[PDB]
């Protein structure tokens, strides 16, 4: 015969908290993956 | 900026207006100061006449703005320098490009507390913004600012 089980609960809740707390132990690059790879076009930089 | 100004000149025939400006640098170079931008504008009708050394009030007047890097010492000199020449109608001086009015109240700088190389790097245009300035530059400072921090790096660790 079956019952409820009692979930035991989780250390985060949920899967952005596990992303979140998994990235502490890692470096943030300082570009987002898709701006990072250079453009086809060329930008050539001026002062602000 | 450390220093600016703004210069309302008298329309004059370009070799004496290339004559002043001249003037105006060097005496900016001699007493041991650099020019950041020295900008061009047209000749425009403003909202007040001026008169001129001849005491003949003037309708237009050409638009010259200067940005320049000194000591508060000799830019005395240099002020009164400005001012006493006799193609300048009005000279009005921006000392507050360092530390401007909107930064450094009550902890609105986030991860810094008053970081005074914010604004020096910068020149006056992006401090005070221009009236033509719309939401289109939104777009183009961000391309301005990413592009800027892929290439900075690779750039100065290069030498």
């Amino acid at each position: 015969t079956s019952d409820e089980s009692h979930i035991t609960p989780y250390t985060l809740g949920s899967v952005a908290a596990g992303v979140q707390r998994l990235g502490e132990h890692r470096l943030r690059y300082t570009l987002s993956p898709w701006d990072i790879t250079p453009p086809e076009d060329s930008v050539v930089l001026k002062h602000t | 900026v450390f220093y600016s100004f703004v210069l309302v000149m008298k329309p004059r025939q370009r070799r004496f207006t290339s004559q002043a400006l001249r003037e105006i640098g060097v005496a900016v170079y001699s007493n041991g100061g650099l020019i950041r931008s020295i900008t061009n504008e047209g000749i425009m009708r403003p909202y007040s006449r001026f008169r001129d050394a001849d005491n003949t009030p003037l309708t237009y007047a050409r638009y010259i703005i200067l940005q320049l890097d000194m000591g508060e010492e000799e830019m005395g000199k240099v002020d009164k320098i400005i001012r006493e020449h006799q193609d300048v109608l009005m000279a009005l001086k921006l000392n507050n490009l360092e530390r401007p009015v909107g930064i450094r109240s009550g902890n609105k700088e986030l991860q810094a507390a008053y970081f005074p190389l914010d604004t020096f790097t910068r020149l006056e245009e992006e401090i005070n913004w221009s009236p033509q300035t719309s939401a289109d530059i939104y777009t183009q400072l961000e391309m301005n600012w990413k592009e800027f921090s892929r290439t900075r790096w690779s750039s100065f660790l290069r030498n």
